[PDB]
Formats: C-alpha cells, sequence, structure tokens
C-alpha cells in the first residue's frame, strides 16, 4: 500500500483500501472526496470533501466501539483542525438502544422507542457532546450525528 | 431566642458583602449549640453560639487553606472533622478543642487555627479534568474517620484521614470519545443504615454476623446499583457491585433519564429516594432478592407541586419518613406517611408487589412548598441548608444566595 495502513479485523474504507492505492498519484499523494471508515457492526465516519490519507496509519487513529468512536487518541498527535483526519464528519453508531430498567432488555421496538423519545434523548446527548443530532434509525439502532471536530 | 435574631446576626452581613466582592452548595452546618459557616473569601468559618449578641462570633481559620473553591461542608460521624467538598479537591478540618465555661473554642479566642489535610491530592492534580461528583463519610462512630469520593472517572474511593492519599478501598463502577452511553456513569451516592450481614457476605468464614453499611450508587440514566462496605473485612478492590436493581413496575416512560440526586431514608426495608433535574422523586422500596430489586411506590412532580434545575436531597434527623428537596424554587418537605406500614418481612416475590401496589392505591404522601426564593430577575439556589433538631419542634434554617437566613416554621 501506498502509505495507508489498516489491519485491524472489521475495519474498512469507501472507497476500499485496494481502490485508494490505485487512486495514489505518480508523487504518492491519496486526495479522495467523501471518504468514509467504518468497522463492521459498530458503526463508520463519513469525511465530506477532500481529505489527504497519504501516510496516515488509520489503525492507531480511528477507533469505533459500540456506542463510542474516538480519532486520534491523544490531542498532542492530533493535527490542527480542518487537516488531517480532526475536521468535519458525520457518525453513525450502531446497536444504540436504551435499556428497560424493569426487564434489562434493550428496547428495540420503535413504538416504544417513540413512547420514550430515544430520538429527543439522542439529540440531547449529542449537544452536550458539541455534536449535532441528524437521525436515528431504531430497527438497528442508528445513531447519526455530526461533528465540527474530533 | 436565636430564631428571632439569628438573621440580624453580622456574620451575614459579613458573608453578603462577601459576594460583591457543578455541586450543589451547602455552606452551614450545626454542632451543638453552634452554627457554622464557610466564609469562602476568608477560607474560615465564621461560628455562631445558639444556645447559652449579633456581633459576637469565632473564626476557624485554616492552616493550609483550600485554593479550590468549596461547594459543600459535612461534618463527619464522630463530629471531630469537617469535610471542605469542592469540584476539584476535597479537604478535611480538624475541629479545634473547647473549654470555659462558655464551651468556646479554644477558650473563646476570636481566631482559632484549625489543621487540615488534602485527601487524594493526587487524583485531582495529575488528571486535570478529573472531577468530584460526591462525597460523604463513612458512617461509623467508631472507627477512624474514613472520607467516600465518587470521581468522573466513575470510580468511588475510601480514603482514612491516617493515610489520606492512599485509598484503602476501591469500586470499579464500569471523555476523548463521542459516546451514546453519556449517562451510564455515577452522579451520586448515598449510605443507609448500619447493618448486620454474614461475613461469608466478604468471603470469609465462621457463621459470624459482623457491621456493615449498604451503599447505594445512581446513575445519570437513572440506574441504581449496591453494595455493602465494612472497612474491616471489605477487600481493597471491591467487585461485589449488585445491579442495576431492577425497577418495578415497568413504567411507560422508563422512569426517563437524567437523575441527579439520591437518598436512602432510615429505615428496614431501605427505602430510596430518587431525584432528577426535570423535578421527578421517586419512592423505590428496596426489595430483598441475591440481586435485589425496586419497587416505586409512587412518584412525586415538584413541576406540579409549585423546572430543569438540579435537585438535592436531605434527611430529616427526627423522623425516618420526612426528607426535605431544594432547588431553584426553594424548599420542599415531603413526608412518607406510609412508611411505618411496611414491615421488615417484604420480599420481592409476586405477592409482595401486588400488595405494594394496592396499598400505593389508598396512600399518599404529603409535600409542601414550605419555602419561596423565586425572585421577581433571575433565579438563584440556595446556599446552605441545615435542621437544627431540637425535640420540642425542628428549626430549618435556610441561607440564600445573597445570604439572607430564613427560618422555617
Amino acid at each position: 500500500m501506498a502509505g495507508i495502513i489498516l489491519t485491524k479485523v472489521g475495519y474498512y474504507t469507501i472507497p476500499s483500501m485496494d481502490d485508494l492505492a490505485k487512486i495514489t498519484n505518480e508523487k504518492g499523494e491519496c486526495i479522495v472526496s467523501d471518504f468514509t471508515i467504518g468497522r463492521k457492526g459498530y458503526g463508520s465516519i463519513y469525511f465530506e470533501g477532500d481529505v489527504n490519507l497519504t501516510n496516515l496509519n488509520l489503525d492507531d487513529i480511528v477507533h469505533i466501539r459500540r456506542k463510542e468512536v474516538v480519532v486520534y487518541l491523544d490531542d498532542n498527535q492530533k493535527p490542527p483542525v480542518g487537516e488531517g483526519l480532526n475536521r468535519k464528519a458525520e457518525v453513525t453508531l450502531d446497536g444504540v438502544w436504551p435499556t428497560d430498567k424493569t426487564s434489562r432488555c434493550l428496547i428495540k421496538s420503535p413504538d416504544r422507542l417513540a413512547d420514550i423519545n430515544y430520538e429527543g434523548r439522542l439529540e440531547a446527548v449529542s449537544r452536550k457532546q458539541g455534536a449535532q443530532f441528524k437521525e436515528y434509525r431504531p430497527e438497528t439502532g442508528s445513531w447519526v450525528f455530526k461533528v465540527s471536530h474530533f | 431566642l436565636w430564631q428571632t435574631w439569628l438573621p440580624n446576626h453580622v456574620v451575614f452581613l459579613r458573608l453578603r458583602e462577601g459576594l460583591k466582592n457543578l455541586l450543589t452548595r451547602n455552606v452551614v452546618f450545626g454542632l451543638g449549640g453552634e452554627l457554622f459557616l464557610w466564609d469562602g473569601e476568608d477560607s474560615s468559618f465564621l461560628v455562631v453560639r445558639l444556645r447559652g449578641a449579633l456581633s459576637q462570633y469565632q473564626r476557624l481559620l485554616c492552616i493550609n487553606p483550600p485554593l479550590f473553591e468549596i461547594y459543600q461542608v459535612l461534618l463527619s460521624p464522630t463530629q471531630h472533622h469537617v469535610a471542605l467538598i469542592g469540584i476539584k479537591g476535597l479537604m478535611v478540618l480538624e475541629l479545634p478543642k473547647r473549654w470555659g465555661k462558655n464551651s468556646e473554642f479554644e477558650g473563646g479566642k476570636s481566631t482559632v487555627n484549625c489543621s487540615t489535610t488534602p485527601v487524594a491530592e493526587r487524583f485531582f492534580t495529575s488528571s486535570t479534568s478529573l472531577t468530584l461528583k460526591h462525597a460523604a463519610w463513612y458512617p461509623s462512630e467508631i472507627l477512624d474517620p474514613h472520607v467516600v469520593l465518587l470521581t468522573s472517572d466513575n470510580v468511588i474511593r475510601i480514603y482514612s484521614l491516617r493515610e489520606p492519599q492512599t485509598p484503602t478501598n476501591v469500586i470499579i463502577l464500569s471523555g476523548r470519545a463521542y459516546t451514546a452511553s453519556l449517562g451510564e456513569t455515577a452522579v451520586a451516592f448515598d449510605f443507609g443504615p448500619l447493618a448486620a450481614v454474614p461475613k461469608t457476605l466478604f468471603g470469609q468464614n465462621g457463621k459470624d454476623e459482623v457491621v456493615a453499611y449498604p451503599l447505594y450508587i445512581l446513575y445519570e440514566n437513572g440506574e441504581t446499583f449496591l453494595t455493602y462496605i465494612s472497612l474491616l473485612h471489605s477487600p481493597g478492590n471491591i467487585g461485589k457491585l449488585l445491579g442495576p436493581l431492577p425497577m418495578h413496575p415497568a413504567a411507560e416512560d422508563n422512569y426517563g433519564y437524567d437523575a441527579c440526586a439520591v437518598l436512602c431514608l432510615p429505615c428496614v426495608p431501605n427505602i430510596l429516594v430518587i431525584a432528577t433535574e426535570s423535578g421527578m422523586l421517586y419512592h423505590c422500596v428496596v426489595l430483598e432478592g441475591l440481586i435485589p430489586s425496586l419497587y416505586v411506590f409512587e412518584c412525586v412532580e415538584l413541576e406540579l407541586a409549585l423546572f430543569s434545575c438540579p435537585v438535592k436531597l436531605h434527611r430529616d434527623p427526627k423522623c425516618p419518613s420526612r426528607y426535605h428537596c431544594t432547588h431553584e424554587a426553594g424548599v420542599h418537605s415531603v413526608g412518607l406517611t406510609w412508611i411505618h406500614k411496611l414491615h421488615k418481612f417484604l420480599g420481592s416475590d409476586e405477592e409482595d408487589k401486588d400488595s405494594l401496589q394496592e396499598l400505593s392505591t389508598e396512600q399518599k404522601c404529603f409535600v409542601e412548598h414550605i419555602l419561596c426564593t423565586k425572585p421577581l430577575r433571575q433565579p438563584a439556589p440556595i446556599r446552605g441548608f441545615w435542621i437544627v433538631p431540637d425535640i420540642l419542634g425542628p428549626t430549618m434554617i435556610c441561607i440564600t444566595s445573597t445570604y439572607e437566613c430564613l427560618i422555617w416554621p
């Protein structure tokens, strides 16, 4: 591969890592628009616009977990806002459901989720973290929200 | 009678003039016939004698003052130490000795120096963003004083004053990330009353009964946990955490989110009060199971008894069936007149739940808005709340945002 490192199981990119290789130009620079990095079954991060993936170690930078995501583990190794992956992005986290305090089961029923207005809860959880809620899909518990940077 | 002249004492002028120059605030505590008022600007206590003049008071100085703001003060069970509780630290002050016919500190000197010791100082400087969410004393009146600290890392640590930098016990309950489980973190805890428990509960043997205290832990999302603490027999790293306690009956709104305060009333079976930022108060009976469950006997909406503010809960020294709630709108008193109907044998089986349900349909608690702090422009929370226990009638002291001393009744 021409610079990019991604080996953690379950992770992928759109375009695929193989496609990113061929996109690399004569001077070895990988610039792509609308790039996505995801982990099958847990979520993904969509970066609208052009980004320079040249010599980025995505294994060390991007971390997608259940109901959680991290980009750049420490602030010291983080580039300024607008450069690298520290920029505007749309995050999707899957398997996001509340737990019934009586049965201790996950609440996946759309009607039940509308009863407790889980969507409004996720709007609040987004603002409190500096993000803007976008939508929620009960069938898969997909919580989509935009972030100004990481 | 001090109920008459205390609001005119100069200490409130002093504190009021200190204004012109998050945790819920409580800058006052009482001991004997004395009232202690924390003066943030001078990092000292102003002590007013209530029993036995408007200008007279003692100043108890910190030999080594705290540099972080003190939000709450908390007298120890043995009453020889005061916890100075802030967001960015905790400091313990040792009270000086009394002597003289009036039992004044150090014979009535105008100013008395008090020894202080910081607690868990490493955790608040090493991790800059680590904050204190809740603190209390281990309830024992016999053992060395121990403070219990819940920090923003979702960990509870217990410290002896003999080793204030090294926890005697740690309870891992399990910000760089974006997360949907933002409420899976502890915001408060409260100890229940003394209980005798089998020594086998802590892994040791002999079929012998030991002293322990139930520790109830409240998550922001409203979930509750329970563990029994014995400073002698508990392991250094406590892992026998029970919960989340199932909450019965099933509620359409799942009892919401945004829980902010918990109180264990001193009764058997234990009864928990869970308060939310929206003004919801849940009265929960702890039913024995090995995981116990909660039966929400009733719910009270303070928004109706008059709302997005932090709510603080206070026990009543006289009656286990009464507690008080402080918020930006003032003080509410809540009387659970049905507490005395619940017997000590109650369990968590179906027939017990049905009996509790049937009983809740013919019993209701008494809620009263006893003090109103609502402004004419932006509401402000109170700074102090204390119930002076007198058998001839409890007197309540409430210090407003401007250090006005309201007394009830």
